[PDB]
RNA sequence: AACUGU
RNA sequence: UUUCUCCCAGUACGAAAGGACAAGAGAAAUAGAGCCACC
């Protein structure tokens, strides 16, 4: 967390349950519902969400990891969740 | 009494029939209501409150009975 | 933003409401588990001497994009049997009310303007 | 689905003294129709408005979630709000002495809306 | 060239790519609705889609009084009376529940915000919601309404007549004496328009941002 | 067409109407003086023969008629 | 009583 | 973190009167840890 000096801050803390929106391939950019402890341009640590709910998400995963290299399949540059509006699409209207 | 008496019956009558074209509405209370805000108001009324009576019938009239559906 | 005090202008024909009085208004209570009202919370107005519930129309705190900041503070009155206390509203009312979670049909029926 | 034709055949096998239906346009920010109903007696005004919401949760509106009942507490007016109407229950009585059918036909030139005043906040000293 | 202020970057620390990837969406999105252009005191007509109701879309008009934000998250107020109550509305120029945007009137005002409204005459701000749109000249620059608004009595939600504020739109002549904008005039803090500390120079990176707009297209 | 038949239906449809009091209701019987009817009573007056034989009656010439029998000559030739 | 960061 | 509503369901149960569970969903509230796209 930022350290605010004398007063305080600069702990470790966790976010949980936090949902990924969006992620961008070519320049690996996740995009994380919610606000992430630190200030912008700080590295955070990222893992698996350990919610008992999610106890197994990694089967339909990549499971080891996404391997580039083996290249089963080219993923889009962009990666949208089915809810998320992309832009360019048509004016959303609430009928 | 009015500027064209003539516009009444002709008014009147229309609503009349939309109350029979009118269907989700219940069109007992429809006829009772209709019957009253002509005896309600065409009794007494001078030219120009009975030109802003008469003109918003008119529409009424010629809007699908005003909306009424 | 009703809180404390926050002298309020009693859009409804009430007699009580409709009446001109001399004593500013400061109201008593706000029905919701938070401290302030907002547009669509119920809030307790003395008004002629006597209490009365009212429900929020209007505020002039800042709120969220895409919605119009209104410059009075209007509530309308809603008896205990829940009808409105008044049969009609005369300022224009925001149409959100019907999605906010609660009882806001009829007062929603009484409204004759819509923003 | 439930929808507007299905409903005010249901007001008329529970025997709605009056029914009134008002659509909107688009332009305004409400809701496409405005449905105003009566019931001779506050039991029978309990019994309609929740015949239309048994039936109306069993019409499909799965999608849809479940319609709460407002104004049940009221003995005399009664609304339930659906997705795409919503229908205000009440008595002959209490029906005449609102006029809700003038507000919707006449958008903001019924006569009552007049009859509404003002008041005043001024220092006492 | 009209450059909108929603693309022009403010200082600071943020990644650059994060500007171009929100302006590769905010040129996409643009394809999709059309954002005219205007200025604060321009009176506006927008359509948006209404969430609270079922399949309904609705126009509000209004005098456009205020520009905020940058990017994708960019938003715009316009003001206007209606049944005699002042409302404003800050519309959100990429939001997806905007239909359509049309500028009624394209025009200026003498002051780029124009809060002060609401402590001027209810007349100024009250505009015709059906006013149909009044015709344009392409070449040529917005028409500037000059016309100072009266204010009502000095209890204002803010203190315009200060130097800090600088209002040229009011008049404060009517309503302020001399000696009241003195009293004023002792926030006047005259080396801040000497400092150079505070100055942010965009000019280089609103030309730059103009190629890269028009390549898009 | 009976005109007969549409004087007596005529009668009929003005002696349906309560309001007006039937003390004279002749085929000669009139309207703003024998029945005083005010401008709005003789409306509903025609309405009710109007509702009856097909309406299509335009009231610039069905003020004039001021009777039953003159109406049914004016529907008689209409039909 | 109002007034204002009391 | 806690509360309320809904759902399950006017069902189970019960002669009727009356009326549940658990599981699920939505609203809030407060506490804790944070965040500045917007206001």
């Amino acid at each position: 967390t930022i350290g605010k000096g004398f007063q305080m801050g600069n702990q470790n803390r966790t976010v949980y349950g936090l949902k990924v929106w969006r992620v961008n391939t070519k320049h690996n950019i996740i995009y994380v519902n919610g606000s992430v402890p630190g200030h912008k341009n700080c590295l955070v640590k990222i893992k698996d969400s350990t919610l008992p709910a999610y106890k197994d998400s990694c089967k339909n995963l990549p499971f080891p990891t996404y391997f580039p290299d083996g290249d089963e399949e080219e993923l889009p540059e962009d990666l949208f969740d089915e809810s998320v509006w992309q832009p360019s699409e048509p004016s959303i209207t609430f009928a | 009494a009015p500027w064209s008496r003539e516009a009444v019956l002709c008014l009147y009558r229309a609503l009349l029939r939309q109350g029979r074209e009118l269907r989700y509405t219940d069109r007992d209370f429809y006829f009772a209501s209709i019957r009253r805000e002509f005896r309600k108001n065409q009794k007494l009324e001078n030219l120009e409150a009975r030109e802003k009576q008469l003109e918003k019938g008119l529409v009424f009239l010629h809007s699908k009975l005003g909306g009424l559906i | 933003a009703v809180q404390k005090m926050t002298r309020v202008r009693v859009v409804d024909n009430s007699a009580l409401g409709s009446t001109p009085y001399h004593r500013p208004p400061r109201c008593i209570h706000v029905y919701n588990k938070s401290g302030v009202g907002k547009v669509g919370d119920q809030i307790l107005l003395a008004i002629r001497g006597q209490k009365k519930k009212a429900l929020i129309v209007g505020h002039r705190m800042p709120g969220s994009r895409m919605t119009p900041k209104f410059d009075s503070n209007n509530v309308v009155l809603i008896e205990d049997n829940g009808n409105p206390v008044g049969t009609r509203i005369k300022i224009p009312i925001p149409t959100s009310l019907r999605r906010r979670e609660g009882e806001y049909s009829k007062v929603l029926a009484i409204a004759q303007n819509f923003v | 689905k439930f929808d507007i034709d299905m409903l005010v055949s249901l007001l008329r096998q529970e025997n709605a003294r009056d029914i009134c239906v008002i659509q909107v346009p688009p332009e305004m920010r409400y809701t496409d129709y405005f449905v105003i109903g009566s019931g001779t007696s506050t039991r029978h005004l309990h019994a309609m408005v929740h015949y239309l919401v048994k039936m109306y949760k069993h019409l499909k509106c799965r999608s849809d979630p479940y319609v709460k009942i407002e104004g049940k507490d009221a003995d005399d007016w009664l609304c339930v709000d659906f997705g795409s109407m919503v229908i205000h229950l009440m008595l002959p009585e209490t029906r005449e002495t609102y006029e809700l059918e003038k507000l919707w036909t006449l958008r903001s030139f019924d006569d009552q809306l007049a009859q509404i005043a003002a008041e005043t906040l001024p220092e006492d000293f | 060239r009209f450059l909108s202020p929603e693309f022009i970057p403010p200082r600071g620390r943020t990644n650059p790519l994060k500007f171009k990837i929100e302006r590769k969406d905010m040129l996409d999105r643009r394809k999709v609705l059309p954002i005219p252009e205007f200025y604060v005191g321009s009176i506006l007509r927008v359509t948006t889609a209404d969430p609270y109701a079922s399949g309904k879309t609705s126009q509000f008009l209004g005098i456009c009084i205020k520009r905020s934000g940058n990017g994708l998250g960019a938003t715009f107020t316009l003001r206007n009376t209606i049944e005699g109550q002042g409302v404003e509305i800050c519309f959100e120029l990429y939001n997806p529940r905007i239909q359509e945007i049309q500028v009624v009137k394209l025009e200026k005002r003498l002051d780029d915000n124009l809060l002060y409204l609401r402590d001027a005459l209810p007349e100024y701000s009250t505009f015709d919601v059906n006013m149909k749109p009044v015709p344009q000249e392409a070449c040529q620059e917005v028409p500037v309404n000059k016309l100072k608004v009266k204010m009502k009595p000095k209890p204002w939600s803010k203190r315009w007549e200060r130097p800090n504020f600088n209002i040229k739109g009011i008049r404060f002549d009517l309503a302020l004496t001399e000696e009241q904008m003195k009293e004023a005039q002792k926030w006047n803090k005259p080396w801040i328009e000497f400092d150079m500390m505070r100055e942010y120079d965009t000019s280089k990176i609103e030309a730059a941002l103009w190629e890269e707009i028009e390549a898009s297209k | 067409l009976t005109l007969d038949g549409i004087k007596d239906r005529v009668l009929y449809v003005l002696k349906l109407y309560d309001k007006i009091d039937p003390e004279k209701l002749s085929v000669n019987s009139h309207f703003m003086k024998d029945l005083g009817l005010d401008s709005l009573d003789q409306v509903e007056i025609i309405m009710a023969m109007e509702d009856e034989f097909g309406f299509e009656i335009p009231d610039i010439d069905a003020e004039k008629l001021m009777c039953p029998q003159e109406i049914v000559d004016y529907i008689a030739d209409k039909k």
